[PDB]
């Protein structure tokens, strides 16, 4: 029951970067699965949701930019990110829901800075 | 090439045959012919059992098959629990609408209880005594055991079979949570101007018009599971403030279950046991369009507790026919149409909202 | 749903006792959990249901309701406990939290 | 012309045959406990029984499982309209005992029906009447307070067998002649 | 609404009221409303520029086939020197920018009966109005009308054996939806016209199971007819949005993307998802790139026994025409070089 | 047993489960002999014992006779054997012979044991049914010789056989009957023969459609009610196959011996011919050979009146016409000008 | 036929705007129609279509923000704007297409600054 | 399906021919419209279909072309025919513009 992730880092405003999350002790494709951030001294915030079934659900300021993703042969979990602005600068952790998020990822950082 | 069958006019006395898809109308038949077969005997026991000894008191019924299947399976699994020396008992009650959702889940047990029986319907001999502790199935218990404390959407249909004299139910108990209506029994087909959303209880129709648009339901439950994106027709550039049956009430999010100039019904009279959406109005009433009239709120039903009927009705923007709805208690209108004439303190109106 | 934390911030020392209140603008039915996070890592579910407790975590925590609004009680409160604690209401699309609350000594 | 058409298939090899003809089905082992009975009327049957109560035909040896299931059905709905009628007489159903020996009496046509209750079955949403001490009781372990010798025995002639979508329904009719 | 069905592999039968979509993949009367009316539209078509018609499906052209006799018979008797010519169907049926005009006038003189008992055959005329064939230099692509009639009847009955034809008012772009129906129930779904038969299955996630085509279209599926339109990009449909494919999550497959050129030149396919006849396909990383489709025999009849797929899934995309058993566009073989074999020459 | 759905258009429902089911079977199914072999050694030992030909029992017969007579000359000329099997049609009625083909012990040597060269004529010819009464008389014809095999209620088979019989028989073949009453309907049923009844005050016959007149007997195995009836009240006489019962019978009729029987085709109901009355008087004549509504020049004779019968009348529905039953005589138009019917029972 | 713009006006960043296309001469229930705008001194640029069906499509700039729709008693298409940007500065058309677009309006300004 | 449109600007006198080529980088069939935009207007049909000429343009316009590439050609070139021209494909969605190519008086 390990959730990490990686794929953070620098990137220039308006470009594209992707994220994984690789499971260990759960399969990805039986469970629903969420995306947090968190802003820099801010508060968290809910991104992105993909049910067991496949439906996918996005919060307003991420809408038509992001896209949320799951494989089975690799058992991991994926947010697309294009067009990024320097507002979505924060630490992103994916989670795993059941009524209540109780497995969560280490976190990691993801920097929009001309 | 497995699904073969053939059509009937009966104003023609001729038959069409081929292969294909074919969705029944099972809706009115909410029947109680059926024979319910639950995960197993010893295995829904110990199921219970684990779910007493992690807090959880009691279940809430997803839709009336549910309700059904637990009047059905009570006995015998008390029967079970006593013969495992378990001091539980179920208690079965009714339903009341609406179906609202609880946030906990039956487990599944590793080994079931190894004293009783291999088959539902196999044997039901020595009744249970009475026990101090009580693991209530939905009802009037909502003080001895609240809604958080109460189980929810836990079960998994395999097969529907259809028999020569009965048909025969088999469930599981889901190893995962979810949040959908389970999709073994929902149907939906367009072929033309004419579609349909359906499951065991909802029966959806819409029509082509100038644009397509909900035309009449017909409710047999309310319930508070979702409708899979997957059995759902155009799922794309509708708001959810837009849907007639608002998306809590398992509406299919659908182009499909709109209409013009009406918004989401979400204070409508979905107290009823069992009522049908219709677009005329009500017996010896009459709707005007004009702009003067007051602002959209609760559904009113259009006799008074009196009996007397209303014969003035207004709305700001809807468009005719009017919505309106048909319960056994009478028909109420829609929430955006309101008394032309007569102050709205004199009529019944709707306590719940989705 | 928009969801209300109060209050915005807290003080208390070792052994009081502490409650935290989230509202919420309309009916969750009862999905509403209790996270904390110490600064620099990832959150933690303390409460879940209201009122159901998970595995592990002290039994000093507690949480109720009473008319869309819902409280979190600290019994004895510790030096391990000074932390940011957020509500979230898992019934509706989309998932929304509270704004935190953050425990300090005095 | 031609109405009754039909086809039958071959589960191990998928082929399917049609045509017209004459189908006969077996019913036997089928749940007819949950069918819908319509005796002749609430009305005919109440003044029917009366009628023969005063005739001195205390009971009714039943024919068929499916009359016993019948009068099962019926009795709370026909106490019911016996007792809007005023008249004091309830009906007792039993259980049944092979064989089902014949009676020698016979229920009569009235003239006339009761000038009280409904006009159809499984309806009006009644109440559990009062018992009384005259009591016409169907066959049961009760051939001792009015033996075989006062029974009515074949009494009722099926009008209608029709198979609904959802229910199946059995018509039935008191009989004219012997 | 009323009828009766049996399940095979489950042996149980049942009867009841409904909704029912049948496999039409003739049983139906194709003809338009009137021949005087085409007859003045073709007219006011050719007098303003527009020399031929392009078929959307195999339905348009046999209707024209049937009608093109009477026709000529009405646009000789009203001194009108124009000849229809209808030729056969090339698939992929290829899409025009022009339309069909309403006239605002009937034929002064002629018949409206469907059918001509007047077998009366015109002179051939220097004049041609030619339908879909090999006449891409008499008339091009760029003056050819497309899409111009409406299917004016619709609806869940099955009992009328008659369909009538339509020039319609406005322009449009979708295939009618008279004809389609898409149903779903349980753990097996369907999207269906007069020529395509589209068929997805339930497993761990939702995707194509099989499909069955007998035509080529470029009209676009509508959206009203189609489950789950959302969260789908185009670039994962394995039948492409171009070629009337439904725009849903029951049109694609895991480790496969859009079949842009796959062999749409034939006449009939069957898409399945296994080997052909004596043929293995293996999982190397170390594969070629996407590209033509290939057929898994040579020009000489030599089967090839070696396939590479680079992240593709077993079992493998296969296209089954009437001359071969091709492959998807992420399989290539492990050994022989692709410059000998035969690939589809069209694109999507 | 046997699963199947079936629709009621009068009713206006539908239902499925097992049963029993009779179609309406009057092509789907093969009939073949059993071996060609063996029965090319039973035509040549029938030669040799002085049977010069083969009168049909039903349509069936003459229809398997056609198609097996070019490989059964075949055999017969592979053996050198001087003899031709020649096929004729079938006219109605069809009349029973007294002889019977025999079963060979051994079949000829040469031959194939499948189901082709053409043959050509020889001088002796075995005349299968037709219009050779002059050179085979049906003193000298075998008559009811094959056995039909037998499949029950089912009907997946395609396919059936038939072989000569080892034992004498008067009585139409079982393998094909069906008979099944349900409610207030009935019906006696073959190949051939579909012959319908209801129940009104007592049971009596409704309709029947006849596409051939044979002559064996029906079974009293596969026929309702068959005590207590005079074969003097069937309606369809014992001797054109006509099943011996209460639902053979129609109240103020007695048996028809010799109505139209000549006939290709023919259809019995209970109603008056086009344009034509029939009254009930008590100055009719007795009973006679049936009369054709029309005359040889097509004029209607309007007026026919009968002794004591009853209504709606009896009329055999032709091809050629309409005619009445042996109880209706014209009123007043004398009958030395009207159509009769030369054949009897 | 005539169709004009409504609505165009100053708007400060992150506000909303609702546009407005009256249509004389065609009823805009039987007809594509598009959204065409042109920022200052720059090239024309698509933002949205609506078939004759409802079907409606949007450009990757405007996905998730904007939103096509009519009304069929009013005969008006409408484009309703959220969340905008200093980047969404331009004139705005409706147009009607049947292959090509042949009927223009006059065209409408917005305007985002602060 | 990019369009690319050169030359980005042209200037030339009364009387000459001009040609304006547009290029798609993908197949259209024959979904090509040219428009004239002149300031402070709309824009203007002027040739769809590839060549097809639109009602009330003169006859000194004319478009088509062979292969991949499509070409729009002034015969006369007036002083009131000065503006900016664009190629659309109306094939796809998205729908894709040219960047324009200005005319300006030589």
């Amino acid at each position: 029951v390990q959730l990490l992730e990686s794929g953070g880092g620098l990137i220039q405003p308006g470009g594209s970067l992707r994220l994984s999350c690789a499971a260990s002790g759960l399969t990805v494709s039986n469970n629903y699965m969420n995306w947090v951030r968190q802003a820099p001294g801010k508060g968290l915030e809910w991104v992105s949701i993909i049910y067991s079934s496949g439906s996918t659900y996005y919060a307003d300021s991420v809408k038509g930019r992001f896209t949320i993703s799951r494989d089975t042969r690799k058992n991991t979990l994926y947010l697309q990110m294009h067009s990024l602005r320097v507002e979505d600068t924060a630490v992103y952790y994916c989670a795993r829901e059941r009524g209540w998020l109780d497995y969560w990822g280490q976190g990691t950082l993801v920097t929009v800075s001309s | 090439h497995h699904h073969h069958g053939c059509s009937v006019d009966f104003s023609k006395k001729e038959t069409r045959c081929g292969t294909g898809v074919f969705v029944y109308n099972d809706v009115e038949a909410w029947r109680d012919r059926y024979k319910y077969h639950p995960d197993s005997p010893r295995r829904l026991a110990a199921a219970v059992k684990q779910a007493w000894e992690d807090g959880i008191c009691g279940i809430s019924s997803v839709s009336r098959m549910e309700n059904i299947m637990w009047r059905s399976v009570e006995g015998e699994l008390n029967a079970i629990l006593e013969e495992n020396g378990v001091q539980l008992t179920v208690v079965v009650g009714s339903v009341k609408n609406p179906m609202w959702r609880g946030p906990q889940r039956l487990p599944v047990p590793v080994n079931e209880l190894p004293h009783g029986w291999k088959a539902w319907g196999k044997s039901y001999f020595v009744r249970a005594a009475k026990t101090n502790n009580s693991f209530v199935v939905d009802g009037d218990t909502l003080k001895e055991c609240p809604l958080k404390h109460r189980a929810w959407n836990s079960f998994l249909v395999e097969d529907h079979g259809f028999g020569v004299f009965h048909t025969s139910v088999w469930l599981k108990v889901r190893e995962d949570y979810s949040l959908e209506c389970d999709p073994a029994v929902i149907g939906t087909a367009v072929k033309g101007k004419e579609a349909v959303h359906s499951d065991l209880g909802y029966w959806i129709e819409s029509e082509k018009n100038d644009t397509w648009r909900l035309k009449r339901a017909h409710l047999i439950e309310m319930k508070t599971c979702e409708w899979p994106k997957s059995h759902t027709l155009w799922t794309d550039g509708i708001e959810e403030s837009d849907l007639i049956i608002p998306k809590s009430l398992a509406g299919p999010l659908s182009h499909h279950n709109t209409r013009e100039g009406y918004r989401t019904q979400m204070k409508g009279p979905w107290h009823s046991e069992e009522l049908e959406i219709r677009f005329e109005e009500c017996p010896g009433t009459k709707v005007h369009v004009e702009e003067t009239c007051g602002t959209r709120g609760p559904s009113l039903r259009s006799t008074t507790a009196s009996g007397r009927v209303i014969e003035e009705w207004c709305c700001r923007e809807c468009t005719m026919p009017p919505l309106s709805f048909r319960a056994k208690d009478g028909c109420w209108y829609g929430m955006e149409i309101r008394p032309r004439k007569e102050p709205e303190s004199n009529l019944v109106r709707s306590m719940v909202t989705a | 749903i928009w969801m209300t934390q109060s209050p915005s911030s807290l003080s208390a020392s070792v052994g009081d006792r502490v409650t935290i209140t989230c509202r919420a603008s309309q009916s969750v039915s009862s999905h509403l959990n209790w996270y904390q996070q110490k600064p620099g890592k990832a959150p933690k579910l303390l409460i879940y249901a209201v009122s159901s407790l998970q595995s592990g975590v002290p039994s000093r925590f507690s949480g109720g309701d009473s008319g869309t609004d819902f409280t979190l009680t600290i019994a004895s409160l510790q030096p391990e406990d000074f932390a940011t604690y957020y509500c979230q209401q898992t019934y509706t699309i989309p998932r929304t939290f509270g704004q935190g609350t953050k425990v300090e000594i005095k | 012309h031609h109405h009754h058409h039909g086809c039958s298939v071959d589960f191990s090899k998928k082929e399917t045959r049609c045509g017209t003809g004459v189908f006969v089905y077996n019913d036997v082992e089928a749940w007819r406990d949950r069918y819908k009975y319509h005796p002749d009327s609430p009305r005919r049957l109440a003044a029917a029984v009366k009628q023969a109560w005063e005739d001195g035909i205390c009971g009714i040896s039943s024919v068929s499982r499916m009359e016993n299931i019948m009068w099962r059905s019926v009795e709370g709905e026909l106490n019911a309209i016996l007792e809007e009628n005023g008249v004091q007489l309830t009906v007792v159903v039993g259980s049944v005992k092979n064989p089902m020996w014949r009676g020698p009496q016979r229920l009569p046509v009235p003239v006339n029906e009761l000038p009280h209750g409904w006009k159809a079955w499984g309806k009006s949403y009644f109440v559990r009447a009062a018992k009384t001490n005259n009591s016409f009781v169907v066959d049961g372990d009760t051939l001792k307070e009015c033996p075989l010798k006062h029974r009515a025995w074949n009494s009722f002639l099926v009008e209608d067998h029709g198979f609904g979508v959802f229910h199946t329904s059995v018509w039935l009719k008191v009989r004219e002649d012997y």
